[PDB]
């Protein structure tokens, strides 16, 4: 009892890690403490804050765009997305994607006449 | 003196996307594992199935002087969508980066999205869109693959062009999860995010490629 192993994590960096008496998080069913024993869970959060408890009573916040909540035997892992997820957010990230692309099949036969020649010119770049 | 100095600015750009590198690990091997869990009503990307489109995730730089870095990637992936489009089956390419847009819009190819002058700081966020167009072909049965063109990171000296498949995805635990709302729709999530790491995963590798070659060419 007492503690927990915490890990919260986002695909670019690690937030946080070491041991809490708790946390506190929006679930997506609802609020959620999490506290050492509790049993194994599988959510998505919602955007907002993450309250932690941190070992020796020492609290501390930090802002979660949203995300999945891991818990398991042991180790509770926070996987943060970096900016607010959503069906029409994506699609809307998606559309400039597309965007960008439309602003402006495949000659094999040109394409490598045109790798040649820039391998060519590296050579001479080499020699000098 | 002014070698030195050279090689101290690039130094300090390699550190920088090795951290990079080393930060993205722990989210991608955790988001495997569960999914491991919970794959172990089959998802779409876990299963194969008729082949008749594919789909490409290409990594190219946004800046020259890079030696062959690009050329290379661009010679092995041509290989690979010609074996495709000679049996009949299409390819559509999400590109990222400035140099292999310009490639392929001369060379031809059907560039179905793009990102490009992310330089130094790539993001997840500015992949969420490349990325979904992707996974929405997929999920429309209009990519039944979806590969991931991009250098591996070995050494100062040495990268490796490569293409790994990403869809559909490439003893066990006692106890299971009490899973809010239900496994199916934790577990189509966990997929998207984990392909997206990948692709997140493969930008950086590549920066950290192209920063090493760059100072390479700098020489």
């Amino acid at each position: 009892a007492m503690t927990y192993h915490l890990d919260v994590v986002s695909a670019e960096q690690q937030m946080f890690s070491g041991l809490v008496e708790k946390i506190q998080v929006t679930g997506s069913e609802g609020e959620l403490g999490i506290y050492p024993g509790h049993a194994p869970l599988l959510t998505a959060i919602k955007p907002g804050m993450i309250r932690i408890v941190k070992q020796h009573g020492h609290e501390e916040f930090i802002y979660l765009s949203g995300g999945i909540l891991e818990v398991q035997p042991g180790n509770v892992t926070v996987l943060a997305d970096t900016a607010i997820r959503g069906q029409d957010l994506d699609e809307a990230r998606a559309m400039e994607a597309k965007r960008k692309a439309e602003e402006h099949d495949v000659d094999y036969a040109q394409a490598s006449a045109e790798l040649a020649k820039a391998i060519a010119q590296l050579r001479v770049i080499e020699l000098t | 003196k002014i070698t030195k100095a050279m090689e101290m600015v690039a130094a300090s750009k390699m550190r920088k996307s090795q951290d990079r590198m080393a930060a993205s690990r722990p989210y991608a091997e955790t988001m495997r594992k569960v999914i491991g869990h919970l794959a172990h009503y089959k998802h779409p990307y876990l299963e194969d199935r008729d082949v008749k489109r594919v789909g490409y995730l290409v990594v190219s730089t946004d800046r020259g002087l890079c030696g062959g870095l690009n050329i290379n990637l661009f010679k092995k992936l041509l290989a690979e969508m010609k074996t495709w489009t000679d049996k009949g089956v299409q390819c559509d390419l999400a590109m990222i980066g400035s140099k292999g847009v310009s490639f392929f819009n001369s060379v031809g190819g059907n560039v179905v999205a793009q990102v490009t002058g992310m330089g130094d700081n790539p993001s997840l966020s500015e992949l969420i869109g490349p990325v979904k167009v992707m996974l929405q072909a997929y999920d429309e049965g209009r990519l039944d693959k979806l590969y991931i063109v991009s250098n591996k990171f070995i050494n100062t000296m040495s990268q490796v062009p490569t293409i790994s498949q990403l869809l559909p995805l490439p003893k066990h635990k006692s106890w299971d999860y009490l899973y809010e709302p239900d496994p199916k729709a934790l577990l189509d999530t966990l997929l998207r995010r984990y392909v997206e790491s990948q692709v997140y995963q493969g930008v950086v590798e590549n920066l950290a490629s192209e920063q090493a070659a760059r100072m390479v060419a700098m020489k």
